[PDB]
């Protein structure tokens, strides 16, 4: 039949010795009919009360919590799953369901002892039937793995005699596609159900098998196109904090295919909310957004599948301050997948840093769906990039990319002078300043942190100065912040400074102990 | 087979496998499929819960892929089992990859499960091939030790028939030193190659010689300049101050004095006599590594790098802050490529000098690093590493 996977209990641990709950003569009756049907099929077998282990049964459910707590760990039933975009179209695709899947496979002979349970007697000093499993008990720790594992082992053969047939194994289901004519396709599928039958693995026949599209893990899978199972936007007039959370949630999921989905305004609605059932009224911008999404959703878009023969193009756009959108395709607008990126790494950044980070995310994502990186189309020119890169303290790398003139283009809104500016006033800051020209202002700040006091000073200087300044400061903090040439900030003060900076012609910042 | 065990109470590794590019994957498939046929490795079942990350790297001016197994975690949990201070003085050293030697020695059957590794599939469309080693694996700290004996033997002839040569082995590498002429060297090297074939072969680093005899410390430097502006001086004092924490003999008193008043940055300042002499001394003080720093073998060897620019980097190897065992420079491509090349370079030096690898501090983002390093990596070992945010002031204070 199939090999047997050697199991073991965790070290220094004995099998489960737990008392069977008192049953019912009505429930005892059913268990015995079930356990007898089963022993005639070999799945189980009466044991000699030589066995001191026991696992609770009820009505047929067997509670293996305890055994599981004592059973060795197995290799992950792998939680990584395919993304529809990484698929190559097939003409026909058949979903093969598996019944008794688990019961179909044996169990390490030396382990069965541990799977013991007892069917109580009806009369006091009469029986009290004892058994053990010879197969894979559902609810058991190792079943899913041994199964998958074993399953895998079986298809391998068939798989090599049919390199045209593609098979994905997912829990008790089994997706099988091919580029064969419906007929030869339907043929192999039986060739398969057979191969699986030689190991007594029941799969339903074509009459009952499920038909396409295939609604898998929130997707709608055909053999030539893909989408996420369509979504309905509520038309409520009263919105609960929870309602919004759920909506936002759903909205996201869309983004991997539906281009243009925004949630900034809906998200804003959560600020300060005090209970999952609190009702928040919609804002003008919020409903505008909701409607725009609703609209975008009305029209169903479907994603195309992967054609390894062709290149992968990734194209990125700035959709807002801090928002980026992208799409990856092989043929123009012939999307495989789309997506957004709002991740802000650091309290302050610039589009260059952000765009670059956006590229990494994408890159990573591709090596995973396609095992290769795409050729990028970006709204920034090499000169701008290089400039930044070249002068940033962190090592960075962007693959093959083509500048694409799609506004808004990303640029550096300002650059600090690399050397003091000749004949430009010199401000010395420590909340107040002093210039070489005699000017000064010692201002007042309340509720200000140490770090935030420093930045205030600099702001002053920037304020009162002309289009060219030299600014000396002892704050390594501030220096750092500004030297990173951010253009957006979580902090308001910064943003104000940033505004100054951009206005200037030439600015020089220096540090002193 | 010799019994090997994990350190008391420790279990085997269960590290996730970083996703790989189809290219790298097929290379590994091709490779592993033949390692199986040769019974070096064996497919394993679900009852094995362990795992280690594998990667495919390329051989230099060679057309084959090398399989690299990140046995870092494992090596840390494997039971514990010297070093020629003469090597670092040798004029020439060549590094060889004696990795394939290990494959003739079987691995204790009960340790095997710990070497489990996995070959991923693209987009998780297939479970993923799983294996464990049957023979000593390249990269495992146990393999050299376990092979030590068999090594000394086949090496005792050349060691006495050519004791002008120093030979050091670190993991899969053999560091062969000498003072001969670069032509005599390359020859004696080639011979050892067949002398190893007799008793059975690659060189790492482009069939090239490290010239450790030519490794020096990058002293801290000061701008020598015609006229000195206020800015110039401010930078000067700042640099000095930092540097004063290392060399306490440094005084800035006079320099700081040319700075009284709130003068324009660009205003030139002719320096006084006292100032000039104070600089002279400080300049003299920095002419050499600080006295007192010694290599503690019981401590971690740390290595920080800084990006300077134009393809230039600065590193410093130490055990205790400010107390540098070595400082260097590296100059060229792209940032990453360069970075990796520096790491490998800096590691090789650490091995040669102290026979140990450093713990790097890197100026890059993990995701980016995880993504590209394997592309330019060629070494057979893998240093440890963490990711940091270099301070603009430190980059300033070097090169
Ligand atoms: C859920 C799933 C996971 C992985 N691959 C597939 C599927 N299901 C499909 O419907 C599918 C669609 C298009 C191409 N391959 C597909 N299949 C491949 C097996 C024929």
């Amino acid at each position: 039949p199939i090999e047997t996977v050697p199991v073991k209990l965790k070290p220094g641990m004995d099998g489960p010795k737990v008392k069977q709950w008192p049953l019912t003569e009505e429930k005892i009756k059913a268990l015995v009919e079930i356990c007898t049907e089963m022993e005639k099929e070999g799945k189980i077998s009466k044991i000699g009360p030589e066995n001191p282990y026991n696992t609770p049964v009820f009505a047929k459910l067997v509670d293996f919590r305890e055994l599981n707590k004592r059973t060795q760990d197995f290799w992950e039933v792998q939680l990584g799953i395919p993304h529809p975009a990484g698929l190559k179209k097939k003409k026909s695709v058949t979903v093969l369901d598996v019944g008794d899947a688990y019961f179909s496979v044996p169990l390490d002979e030396d382990f069965r002892k541990y799977t013991a349970f007892t069917i109580p007697s009806i009369n006091n000093e009469t029986p009290g039937i004892r058994y053990q499993y010879n197969v894979l008990p559902q609810g058991w720790k190792g079943s899913p793995a041994i199964f998958q594992s074993s399953m895998t082992k079986i298809l391998e053969p068939f798989r090599k005699q049919n390199p045209d047939i593609v098979i994905y194994q997912y829990m008790d289901d089994l997706y099988v596609g091919s580029d064969l004519e419906i007929g030869q396709h339907r043929t192999k599928i039986e060739e398969l159900r057979q191969h699986l039958l030689r190991w007594g693995l029941y799969t339903p026949d074509k009459k009952h098998q499920k038909e396409p599209p295939f609604l898998w893990m929130g997707y709608e899978l055909h053999p030539d196109k893909w989408t996420v199972q369509p979504i309905v936007l509520p038309e409520k007039d009263s919105w609960t904090v929870n309602d919004i959370q759920k909506l936002v949630g759903k909205l996201n999921w869309a983004s991997q295919i539906y281009p243009g989905i925004k949630v900034r305004q809906l998200c804003k609605l959560l600020r300060g909310t005090k209970a999952l059932t609190e009702v928040i009224p919609l804002t003008e911008e919020a409903e505008l957004e909701l409607a725009e999404n609703r609209e975008i959703l009305k029209e169903p878009v479907h994603g195309v599948y992967y054609d390894p023969s062709k290149d992968l193009i990734a194209e990125i756009q700035k959709q807002g301050q801090g928002q980026w959108t992208y799409q990856i395709y092989q043929e123009p607008f012939k999307n495989l997948k789309t997506g957004k990126y709002a991740r802000m790494r650091g309290a302050h950044t610039n589009d260059v840093k952000q765009l670059t980070e956006a590229v990494q995310k994408i890159t990573t994502e591709s090596i995973v769906i396609w095992g290769k990186t795409p050729k990028f189309k970006l709204p920034i020119q090499k000169e701008t990039w290089e400039t930044w890169w070249t002068e940033y303290w962190q090592a960075t790398w962007i693959p093959e990319w083509e500048f694409v003139n799609t506004p808004p283009l990303v640029k550096l809104w300002y650059q600090l002078e690399k050397e003091p500016i000749v004949g430009a006033e010199t401000f010395y800051v420590d909340a107040g300043y002093v210039t070489n020209r005699g000017r000064q202002k010692v201002v007042t700040l309340t509720d200000t942190t140490n770090q935030k006091t420093e930045l205030q000073a600099i702001y002053l200087a920037l304020q009162d100065s002309g289009l060219e300044v030299n600014i000396v400061t002892d704050s390594q903090y501030a220096l750092g912040i500004i030297q990173a040439q951010p253009d957006q900030s979580e902090s308001e003060l910064v943003n104000q400074i940033i505004e100054q900076l951009i206005k200037k012609e030439k600015v020089y910042l220096a540090w002193v102990p | 087979t010799v019994p090997v065990k994990l350190k008391p109470g420790m279990d085997g590794p269960k590290v996730k496998q970083w996703p790989l590019t189809e290219e790298k994957i097929k290379a590994l498939v091709e490779i592993c499929t033949e390692m199986e046929k040769e019974g070096k490795i064996s497919k394993i079942g679900p009852e094995n819960p362990y795992n280690t990350p594998v990667f495919a790297i390329k051989k230099k001016d060679s057309t084959k892929w090398r399989k690299l197994v990140d046995f870092r975690e494992l090596n840390k949990r494997t039971q514990d089992f010297p070093h020629p201070a003469g090597l670092k003085k040798k004029k020439s050293v060549t590094v060889l990859d004696v990795g394939d030697a290990y494959f003739s020695v079987p691995l204790d059957e009960d340790f095997r499960k710990y070497t489990a590794f996995t070959i991923p599939s693209i987009n998780n469309e297939t479970p993923g091939i799983r294996y464990q080693y049957n023979v000593l694996p390249q990269g495992w700290k146990g393999s050299p030790a376990i092979f030590q004996s068999s090594m000394t033997k086949i090496l005792e002839p050349f060691r006495k028939q050519n004791p002008d040569i120093v030979i050091y082995q670190y993991m899969d590498d053999l560091y062969v030193g000498s003072d001969l002429e670069i032509g005599q060297h390359r020859t004696k090297i080639e011979e050892l190659r067949q002398h190893l074939l007799r008793w059975g072969p690659p060189f790492l680093w482009m069939g090239y010689e490290l010239h450790p005899d030519k490794w020096t410390v990058q002293p801290i430097v000061l701008p020598e300049k015609d006229s000195w502006t206020v800015n110039d001086i401010q930078k000067l004092v700042g640099k000095l101050n930092w540097a004063s924490q290392i060399y306490p003999g440094i005084k800035v008193r006079q320099l700081c004095k040319l700075l009284r008043g709130t003068k324009a940055l660009t205003e030139v300042i002719p320096l006084t006599e006292e100032a000039e002499l104070e600089l002279a001394e400080n300049r003299e003080i920095l002419k050499e590594p600080v006295h007192g720093v010694y290599y503690d073998p019981s401590k971690d060897l740390i290595a920080e790098i800084q990006k300077q620019g134009q393809g230039q980097w600065t590193y410093q190897i130490y055990q205790e802050p400010f107390k540098n065992l070595k400082t260097g420079k590296y100059a060229r491509t792209n940032d990453v490529k360069q970075l990796t090349e520096a790491v490998q370079k800096i590691t090789t030096e650490s091995i040669v000098i102290w026979g140990k690898t450093p713990k790097f501090k890197l100026p890059i983002q993990k995701e980016t690093w995880e993504t590209w390093w394997t592309e330019y990596w060629q070494a057979t070992w893998i240093p440890e590493w963490e990711f940091v945010n270099t301070p603009p002031l430190v980059k300033l204070w070097y090169q």
